């Protein structure tokens, strides 16, 4: 009974698969992966943000000079300029037309929008994996089970227990480094704290966005009032967070390859659709029930009627049952060339029933299975009319 | 002035916040498929 079977990983289609346990009657399986969450490791490195260049009031002595000190500020600029003639609101300031001198002081801070706009640098590792998984098997139906990939760890919701993976490809769409800016990320290559050259990304670096110190190499450079006017002239780069911002590439959201999407709360890729799955479950033996009750289905006959080759349910076929009970009896096809629309069907005393199926071959040769029998469904296909679908439900293309 | 930093410090009466605007929609596109290829009739009316 603990049933082991590989998966191939997709989201919106059921792997319907059939426990045979000689007996007893048979119970099919009915796994689907709600979400398929890659959660790589990720640690903040710095935030980054436009700046603010605020300029304390510069000092005016009329006559003699001013020596500046190095502040403790980020990035503070400080200069001296001789032979200003500030006039100011009445009239002029002083009259030593030599002597005069100012002082400009300039430092960086980190502007107001950096508390909500503004972007985070991340280095990400391999980490791991966790799935939603709905399993409506047997007579159940029901699950909401959240699980991990890894193999060791298996999950223990409702009576079965399973194992899943751990998954075939790691190619998580994330690089080495990823930056985060509010509902996109980016494999962009930040450079480093403390090294960010001015003008281009990582101007203005700081380790959190509460803290109190920073990193700002913005180039600021002071220039000479002219014609005697109180005012600080500084020729600054344009800020670097301005900078690609406007200039930024193609954003990971939207050009991950496996349709994945791509979503902050943890930082996470999901719907990650590559390779397969080893999927392993353990049913609870009082789900079996004894192969005396259900219905024996031998000396049967297969037809199928109008099968097109498109991706929805284009098969249609009918069987002559001949049972030995009256009842239900599980349904499915081995072979991974078909694929069935129904869980189950009801047999009266050696009636006959129809189901609905797809594939993708022009000859489907598959070993239809129903409650302890098989019968060759062999038949023919012809192309679809049209190619107008959006999604499809049987990815099973082969040779043909 | 030559003297002290006098504190005291005025808050900023209008600091940024993460509001919702309203945003443009553009038309329809008209979808015309052909095998294996997906023709697209566009018709914007700002650049999107
Ligand atoms: C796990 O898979 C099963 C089987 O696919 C899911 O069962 C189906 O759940 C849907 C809702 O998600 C039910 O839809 C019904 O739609 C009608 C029409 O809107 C509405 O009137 C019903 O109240 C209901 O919502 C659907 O009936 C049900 N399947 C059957 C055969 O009854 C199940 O929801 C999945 N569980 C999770 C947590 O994903």
């Amino acid at each position: 009974y603990e049933h082991t079977a590989v998966m191939p990983n997709k989201v919106g289609i059921p792997y319907k698969a059939l426990v045979e346990r000689p007996g007893y009657a048979p119970v099919h399986l009915q796994i689907q992966l709600v979400n398929t969450r890659i959660i790589p490791s990720t640690n903040l490195e710095y935030i980054t943000c436009k700046y603010k260049t605020k300029v304390p009031s510069p000092v005016v002595k009329c006559c003699g000079a001013t020596q500046c000190t190095s502040k403790p500020h980020p990035d503070y600029q400080c200069q001296v300029f001789t032979g200003v003639y500030p006039f100011m609101w009445g009239g002029a300031y002083c009259f030593c037309d030599t002597e005069n001198t100012q002082m400009s002081e300039a430092y960086v801070e980190r502007s107001e929008e950096c508390s909500i706009d503004h972007a985070k640098a991340y280095k990400v590792h391999t980490g791991t994996v966790q799935a939603m998984v709905n399993i409506t098997y047997g007579s159940v139906s029901w699950r909401s089970a959240d699980v991990y990939v890894n193999g060791e760890t298996p999950a223990k919701i409702g009576d079965a227990k399973l194992i899943i993976g751990p998954l075939s490809s790691a190619w998580s769409p994330f690089d080495n480094k990823v930056v985060v800016y509010g509902h996109e990320v980016y494999n962009y290559d930040f450079p480093e704290y403390g090294t960010g050259k001015a003008g281009s990304f990582g101007d203005l670096q700081s380790r959190t966005s509460t803290s109190n110190d920073l990193y700002a190499n913005t180039n600021l450079k002071l220039q000479r009032p002219q014609a005697g006017i109180v005012h600080t002239p500084f020729t600054q780069a344009p800020s670097g967070f301005e900078r690609w911002k406007r200039d930024k590439g193609a954003p990971l959201n939207d050009v991950a390859p496996f349709g994945c999407s791509i979503a902050l709360e943890p930082l996470r890729a999901e719907n990650c659709a590559v390779g397969s799955i080893p999927i392993s479950i353990d049913i609870p033996d009082a789900a079996f029930t004894r192969i005396s009750e259900t219905p024996t289905v031998s000396d049967l006959e297969c037809k199928i009627t109008e099968c097109t080759y498109a991706s929805d349910f284009g098969g249609i076929a009918t069987v002559a049952y001949k049972s030995s009970k009256a009842g239900n009896c599980p349904i499915h096809s081995p072979s991974g060339v078909a694929v069935i629309k129904e869980n189950d069907v009801t047999l009266a005393e050696s009636g006959s029933f129809t189901f609905h199926f797809s594939t993708a071959n022009i000859h489907p040769a598959f070993k239809l299975q129903v409650c302890t029998s098989a019968v060759t469904c062999k038949g023919d296909c012809k192309p679809p009319k049209d190619h107008i679908v959006d999604y499809p439900a049987q990815h099973t293309e082969s040779f043909t | 002035g030559e003297g002290d930093t006098f504190k005291g410090k005025l808050h900023v009466p209008f600091v940024p916040v993460k509001a919702k605007c309203i945003a443009t929609l553009a038309p329809e596109p008209l979808v015309e498929h052909k095998h294996r290829t997906l023709i697209l009739h566009l018709h914007p009316d700002h650049p999107t």
